[PDB]
């Protein structure tokens, strides 16, 4: 959002970090946390709001800084979210981090899905593996808004039925969600002994509930997937100027500073920080190179 | 715009008293071959005629390693350590220079100002001086060989003395506080300053129009010439270590050997190294040599919004201080066709 | 480095300018203080105070481990000024230094070192306090560096003996006998057949009178305690050392700003020849016989101060292990440790 | 509190002794436990659980390699402190084999103690973490004990020297005098000491892991200035000398 | 960037397939020598090699004479007259009529928002095409010669077709309808336009470094050059009237016969009048002809900060509409002292 005295101090140094408390630790997958967070600045905190789909910076005292995606709805006010996988130094800090610790975070960075000229219009989000996130946190915004929004559906895959994020609040949602005009599709790709759903999400977008004409898309995931999903998407009528993506690059400041998450070419040269990370299905199309 | 003539017995005059202004940064001689801009304490050290520097302005604003932050692990706390800028003077730099200067402001003055950047820019005063082509310049191709604004004093070199363009208030204080020192612009004077402008512009190596270089790039990233190239590079980073464009960091945090204190700290970074594109769990999205000394060039040669202007300026620091006599300029006209 | 750079330009046939050899010598006594400092203070003082470890000496000795760390950082900031780091210097270069500081940065040198000589007086005053172990009192052949010059110093041609005899440099191995023992991997040394001392009371004991100022002062008054017998008063030799070469690099360091400004290298090209440099080491002798065939090494041999020391340090510890015979081991290995602490050991250049 | 052990291998103690020299040393003493060393210490015991262990110099005795593996066996993090553990040091210079050198130095005699030529401790057992340097920078020992202090770890180089170079603005021997500086292979964190005296980089620190050691360019870029293979591939190998990349890479750029 | 290839045999299937879009404007032959952009009924009469239109591309945006309000005096009104713009296509524009938009769109756009404009400017589709310089043409000093932005499809020149370069959502959506017409662009291609930026960058009459124009024209403000080339002019303002970066307007109430009704007029005005600079007494800020002459120049020469570039972009419409054969490059290579 553009948060004012709040993003960038009354020091007016955008790298000034707040202090907030974990509160709740929860294990969805084996290398995943789910962190509840709130800052100790009670007005600071009833002030903080953001968009769905964007990203704070979390800094572990000492160790460094990393970009976190927020998956909590920003509607759930005095509260966010961050879902967190150990990745290496700085996330193997994080994973040892017990309730009631003190963390600093900034933001929030980048531009979210623009889920306001989604208004009167259906829902499509497809998450793949670690994507599942800020695509929970607007799923959790469209559900806390859903006379603004018509038919949506959420599909979640994963490599295996172990590693599906979230599967505990999707299945138990699933009963009434049904009733409230809303899919949820889990499947796993690499598992070929789980119960569930199996396949990619190609193969479960013809099972959507979403008017193709009226829907705005939400893509979250590993860049490999986005050409499949796009052929899919493209063939079943979904139109080219409705469908949203993210993308990652390495990030130190997330104010667009450091200049190391460039995507593009000399032609569109753009910064994930400053530019996305969401972006549209023209921006992917026109520059080869954003897709791995 | 003011113009002033200061004759060329009054030149180290004035230059003493512009270090009642403040500090005196101008550039003076570190080795045989190589420039820098350092502090003057004697002014006859101060070379006028010079080609380039081994550090680029940016030095002075955009530093080259500086602590940001200072923290106490327990009861996390994060400390900026920004000290009173004092106002000092930047003298002689290049009009290449002063482009890189704006558009590394566009980059660090954007929605989100950089406080270190900020606090350094506002105390500084740059004060231009005019150049002499050399093989290795190509600023009339980049459009940064004449400035229009961000200096206070520009001055132009005559034979009889120097000519003074005045921009802004404060250079509009520094010549009205030394006043006796300065004259008045006759026509003569203006028909030498258009004579070394002729001179200046048969002086360069190159005369061409790069229009379509960014199209170009764009379209020929397969080429063989970009593995020839990478295959002789060293992937020491001098290009982007002195590029006065370059806006690249890299942060780390230094815990003190008492475990509790420490500090957060911001050097220059180049994406010609391994891990300016590394994205952990192993994916680089610049995995090879060649991608990264291809992204330099994309990213040199990218469309600055604000300013209009290719974020390489063409000073030519890339191609003079490359061990590996790798011509940046050659180069792009192999990809234009110009070779 | 000093020792090797002397061996390349004797056998390049070159010489140093007065103004390089002066920072040379200045390089080099910065390197003894940080040694016997170092060496005085964290080796032979913890076991002479009842502890185990410098680091747990913090609280009650406070001003002897503060004295102790200031002395050993003007050392170290002499080296980093002069040579690259304190380590491994790499601004001494073949004909003098790559980079030379600037004035003023030598004028802080002198300024601190003059602040220091009162802590090198406190240095030798407290190792004055401590006790020469009459155990091992016996007859030693003390060989020592003559100075080129008439001052104290470190470079000389000619090596002293506290038989009377000299002999120059190049002829060492006419009179000095390296051979193999089956329980080392260091060359132990024999002079006319009889191990020898060499270190900082032989230094002491050869070139006395050409002490000056405090150090002859301090000489002088405490002549009793530095007999050339027991191995003991190396310690308090150091300390004297220390004192002095506080002042001899104030004077070096007056000699060199007299010649302002200093070009820092001179261009050597390189000769064939053979070149044989003995510089006093903080802790003895050092041989260094270099030969030069078209610009590489083609016979190199180094013969270290604790090589010369480790046969005097065999027979010094037999006599104090009979005198201490069928005691308690602890004290008997404590007794031996302190013995064989009292050279200044060196196992690293022992095996070079 | 963290049981810290440095132990010696056959070494200068150079590292030891900039670890020792270090006024900050004086705060890890009520934030470490110093199990074993024996430069400072005398009530230090060789076998003993330590949490972190510091190994100094390189494999040159079977007793060493006995002792590598006793403190791999006893230790959570083993580092290698200095070139000579990290890739064998200076004394892996020469390719020639022990006997050789053995008849050169001490004739035809015994000493009843096992030598070997000089290895890097990574051959032996498994190091965790590497300290560059010779002897290593001040720096770099505290980056390493602070993160190792909070529970990180330190982070691996892969920036050449001329970062640094570039950083203080030191005028580039290659580029004036062409000088045979390794800088652009060799490991950053020393703050270009060398190059700021006027002295080419040696590669103390070590050449750039992870395959982006570019050895050919700078021998192409050394090949250019007048010098023979030989001559680049022992500068190279100067404290490189158990990298495999070096020949092959100069071997390929002049054949 | 999307790189598509229009074969020589489907351009007019789709160009008659831009009909589909909304209205269609083109450039066509008004006389023997002048175009024009004119709507299209037959798609044979678009003139895909012409070199300037009588009229800039500016009349679609800033109309050259419109209605702003109608008012009643009585109970005092103005009611807004904004027509629904229908979406309309304007294929044709060179690389310097696009600079000019973008101009046009920085005067028009920038803190009040010109609803007349804004309603026209949003609902035009702008597809450019490739052009060979002719004697008046000097847009590569200016640096308008190839457009980077601004367009949605721009047409450039092969020998068997079209390279169609898309770089608006608006283009991809007129590609993919029609991608049966459309082909793969092959390395052929590329080699055919590189050969064409080389020729087009051969034609040109002028290659010059212009950076200092402005600061000699402010030097230069008391040339014998202004007298002379004023007593020549005509003071008829085709200049102004056929710029395209010429923002100027006048407005007019005219009151109908009934004395109660009535309209507010806009139409394009010329600093060339007398009652351009005219204020209330009878002063006027530029009262002689030589001073609304050089006026022109100081103006068009002039930096436009939020572009980069000045607000001439070289069309050369003023040079060869002028009907007293007066040259506005000749007098600025005069003023640079080139002549
Ligand atoms: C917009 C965005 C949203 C993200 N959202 C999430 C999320 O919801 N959950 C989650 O688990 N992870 C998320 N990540 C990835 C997360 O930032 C990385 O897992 C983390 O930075 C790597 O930590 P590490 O300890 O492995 O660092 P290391 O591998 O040790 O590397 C150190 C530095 O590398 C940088 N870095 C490494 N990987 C990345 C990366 N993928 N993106 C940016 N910087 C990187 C960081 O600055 C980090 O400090 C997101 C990344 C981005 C760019
Ligand atoms: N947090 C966010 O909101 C967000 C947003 C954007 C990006 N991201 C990033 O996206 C990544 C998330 O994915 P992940 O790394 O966890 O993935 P992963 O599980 O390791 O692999 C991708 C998964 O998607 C399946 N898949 C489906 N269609 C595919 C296709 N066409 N091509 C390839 N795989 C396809 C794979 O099947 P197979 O195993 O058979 O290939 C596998 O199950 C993380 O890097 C995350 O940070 C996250
Ligand atoms: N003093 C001393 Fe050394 Ni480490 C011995 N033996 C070499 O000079
Ligand atoms: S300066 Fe030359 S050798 Fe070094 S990284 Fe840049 S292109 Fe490569
Ligand atoms: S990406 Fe490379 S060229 Fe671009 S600013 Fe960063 S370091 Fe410089
Ligand atoms: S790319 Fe080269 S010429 Fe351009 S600004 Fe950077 S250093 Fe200068
Ligand atoms: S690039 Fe241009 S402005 Fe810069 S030094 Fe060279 S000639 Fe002067
Ligand atoms: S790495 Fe260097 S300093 Fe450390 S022990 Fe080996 S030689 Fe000595
Ligand atoms: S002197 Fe050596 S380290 Fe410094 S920039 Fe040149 S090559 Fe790199
Ligand atoms: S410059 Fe090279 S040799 Fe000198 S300290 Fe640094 S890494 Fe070691
Ligand atoms: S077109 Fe020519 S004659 Fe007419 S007003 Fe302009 S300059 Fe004068
Ligand atoms: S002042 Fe004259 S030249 Fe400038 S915009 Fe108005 S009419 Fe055009
Ligand atoms: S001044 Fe002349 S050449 Fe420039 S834009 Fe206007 S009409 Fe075209
Ligand atoms: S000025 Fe340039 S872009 Fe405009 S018509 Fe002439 S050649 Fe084409
Ligand atoms: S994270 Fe630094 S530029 Fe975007
Ligand atoms: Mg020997």
């Amino acid at each position: 959002m553009m948060l004012p005295k709040e993003i960038m101090m009354p020091n007016d140094n955008p790298y000034a970090l707040h202090r907030v408390k974990v509160l709740k630790v929860y294990s969805l997958t084996e290398t995943e946390k789910l962190f509840l967070f709130r800052f100790e600045d009670p007005e600071l905190a009833e002030k903080w709001t953001f968009k769905p789909g964007q990203f704070v910076q979390l800094t572990i005292p000492g160790v460094g800084e990393v970009p976190i995606s927020i998956c909590s709805s920003p509607m759930r006010k005095g509260f966010f979210e961050l879902c967190i996988r150990k990745a290496g130094r700085v996330t193997t800090v994080v994973h040892r981090l017990k309730p009631g610790d003190t963390v600093l975070v900034r933001g929030p960075y980048g531009n979210g899905f623009p889920v306001d000229e989604w208004e009167g219009m259906d829902l499509l989000l497809i998450a793949a593996g670690l994507g599942t996130a800020p695509l929970r946190s607007v799923f959790l915004y469209a559900m806390d808004n859903r006379w603004k929004y018509g038919n949506i559906t959420f599909i979640n895959t994963a490599r295996y039925g172990k590693d599906l994020l979230f599967y505990k609040e999707l299945e138990a949602m699933k009963d009434l969600a049904e009733a409230e005009n809303v899919k949820i599709i889990q499947s796993v790709t690499r598992d070929p002994n789980w119960p569930g759903l199996k396949g990619r999400p190609q193969q479960f977008i013809v099972e959507a509930n979403t008017n193709p004409k009226n829907t705005a898309v939400a893509i979250c995931g590993p860049p490999r997937m986005y050409k499949s999903v796009f052929e899919a998407l493209i063939n079943y009528g979904y139109r080219p100027e409705n469908i949203f993506v993210t993308l990652e690059r390495r990030m130190k400041c997330g104010i667009g500073k450091c200049g190391h998450c460039n995507v593009g070419t000399s032609t569109s040269w753009k910064y994930i920080c400053k530019d996305g990370p969401v972006f549209t299905y023209f921006d992917i199309v026109s520059t080869p190179g954003l897709l791995d | 715009m003011r113009y002033v003539k200061l004759p060329k017995e009054n030149t180290y005059e004035f230059l003493e008293r512009l270090k009642d202004w403040g500090k005196l940064y101008a550039p003076v001689k570190i080795s045989d071959k190589f420039y820098d801009f350092r502090e003057i304490d004697d002014v006859r050290k101060i070379e006028f005629h010079y080609n380039r520097t081994i550090m680029p302005p940016k030095k002075f604003f955009f530093k080259p390693r500086e602590k940001l932050f200072e923290f106490d692990i327990s009861k996390p706390e994060y400390r900026e350590v920004i000290e009173e800028v004092e106002p000092f003077i930047i003298f002689g730099v290049h009009a290449c220079d002063i482009y890189g200067l704006k558009i590394l402001d566009t980059v660090y003055l954007d929605e989100f100002p950089d406080k270190y950047y900020k606090v350094r820019r506002e105390k500084g005063i740059i004060i231009g001086i005019s150049c002499m082509p050399d093989e290795y310049c190509f600023c009339n191709l980049r459009e940064t060989d004449f400035a229009d604004d961000g200096f206070d004093l520009f001055f132009h070199e005559l034979p009889d003395g120097w000519l003074v363009r005045v921009g802004t208030p404060t250079g509009h204080r520094l010549v009205d506080k030394n006043i006796k020192l300065f004259e008045e612009v006759t026509d003569k004077d203006i028909c030498a300053f258009r004579d070394f402008e002729k001179r200046r512009q048969q002086a360069f190596k190159y005369h061409e129009d790069w229009g379509n270089l960014r199209y170009l790039l764009e379209l020929e990233m397969e080429h063989p010439m970009w593995d020839e190239e990478a295959d002789k590079c060293l992937a020491c980073g001098i290009c982007n270590t002195t590029c006065p464009t370059c806006r690249c960091y890299e942060v780390q945090d230094i815990v003190n050997l008492d475990g509790v204190t420490g500090y957060r700290e911001r050097r220059w970074d180049s994406c010609q190294f391994r891990s300016h594109g590394l994205v952990a769990g192993g994916h680089n999205f610049r995995p090879t040599k060649k991608d990264r000394f291809r992204n330099r060039y994309l990213c040199k040669n990218a469309y600055n919004e604000k300013l209009g202007l290719s974020y390489c300026v063409g000073c030519g620091r890339c191609t003079a201080f490359c061990p590996a006599n790798i011509s940046f300029v050659g180069n792009l006209r192999r990809i234009l066709g110009l070779e | 480095k000093l020792t090797a750079l002397e061996a390349a330009e004797k056998a390049v046939g070159f010489v140093p300018r007065e103004e390089i050899q002066a920072l040379r010598e200045v390089l080099y006594i910065g390197d003894m203080i940080e040694s016997h400092a170092l060496h005085l203070y964290l080796l032979v003082l913890p076991d002479y105070r009842g502890y185990s470890s410098p680091l747990k000496m913090v609280n009650e000795y406070k001003r002897e481990i503060e004295i102790a760390l200031k002395l050993k950082n003007l050392g170290t900031w002499m080296m980093d000024i002069l040579g690259s780091r304190a380590i491994h210097q790499e601004n001494a270069v073949l004909g003098g230094f790559g980079k030379l500081p600037e004035k003023s940065v030598l004028e802080k040198m002198k300024a601190e070192l003059r602040e220091a000589l009162p802590l090198a007086e406190y240095t030798f005053e407290l190792f004055a306090k401590l006790e020469q172990y009459s155990e091992v009192e016996g007859p030693i052949t003390h060989l020592a560096v003559k100075p080129r010059g008439d001052a104290y110093g470190i470079y000389g041609d000619y090596i002293k003996a506290s038989d009377g005899e000299e002999f120059p440099s190049e002829k060492y191995r006419d009179y000095i006998k390296e051979f193999v023992v089956e329980h080392s991997f260091a060359k132990h040394s024999h002079y006319k057949g009889r191990p020898f001392m060499v270190g900082a009371i032989s230094r002491v004991i050869n070139n006395a009178d050409l002490l000056y100022g405090k150090a002859k002062e301090l000489y002088e008054a405490n002549k009793d305690l530095l007999k050339g017998t027991n191995p003991f008063a190396n310690n308090l030799a150091q300390a004297l050392e220390i004192v002095y070469f506080i002042e001899r690099a104030i004077d070096l360091l007056d000699e060199a700003l007299a010649k302002w400004p200093i070009k820092p290298r001179d261009e050597v090209e390189i000769k064939d020849g053979f070149g044989v440099s003995t510089t006093e080491a903080p802790r003895g002798i050092l041989v260094y016989a270099l030969k030069v065939e078209n610009g590489r090494v083609s016979y190199a041999d180094i013969i270290t101060p604790t090589a010369f020391n480790l046969a005097m340090m065999e027979e010094h510890v037999r006599m104090m292990a009979e005198k201490h015979y069928n005691d308690d081991p602890e004290r008997l290995k404590i007794l031996a440790e302190m013995v064989v602490r009292a050279y200044d050991p060196c196992i690293s250049c022992s095996v070079h | 509190k963290v049981r810290i052990g440095f132990y010696a291998l056959t070494s200068c103690y150079g590292c030891q002794l900039q670890l020792a020299m270090m006024d900050e040393l004086l705060q890890l003493i009520p934030n470490a436990e110093i199990v074993c060393w024996f430069m400072i210490d005398r009530d230090s015991i060789e076998d003993e659980k330590v949490d972190i262990a510091f190994i100094e110099g390189s494999v040159s005795t079977e007793e060493e390699v006995e002792l590598v593996k006793k403190i791999r066996e006893n230790a959570k993090i083993v580092v290698a402190v200095g070139a000579c553990a990290v890739q064998g040091g200076v004394q892996s210079w020469s390719e020639k084999p022990l006997e050789e050198l053995w008849k050169k130095v001490y004739g035809d005699a015994k000493v009843k103690f096992q030598p070997k030529k000089a290895e890097p401790v990574s051959k032996y057992i498994k190091v965790d973490y590497n300290i560059y340097g010779c002897p290593p920078e001040k720096k770099d020992f505290l980056y390493a004990l602070g993160t190792f202090l909070i529970g990180s770890w330190p982070e691996d180089i892969d920036y050449p020297v001329c970062l640094e170079c570039r950083l203080n603005g030191h005028p580039c021997i290659l580029l004036e005098k062409g000088e045979p500086c390794l800088g652009p292979v060799t490991r950053a964190g020393c703050n270009a000491r060398c190059p700021g005296f006027g002295v080419a980089c040696i590669g103390c620190r070590g050449a750039i892991g992870y395959d982006v050691a570019w050895f050919d360019s700078l021998a192409k870029v050394f090949k250019e200035k007048g010098m023979t293979k030989e001559e680049i591939i022992e500068r190279m190998k100067m404290f490189n000398g158990h990298d495999e990349r070096v020949e092959k890479m100069v071997e390929k750029i002049f054949s």
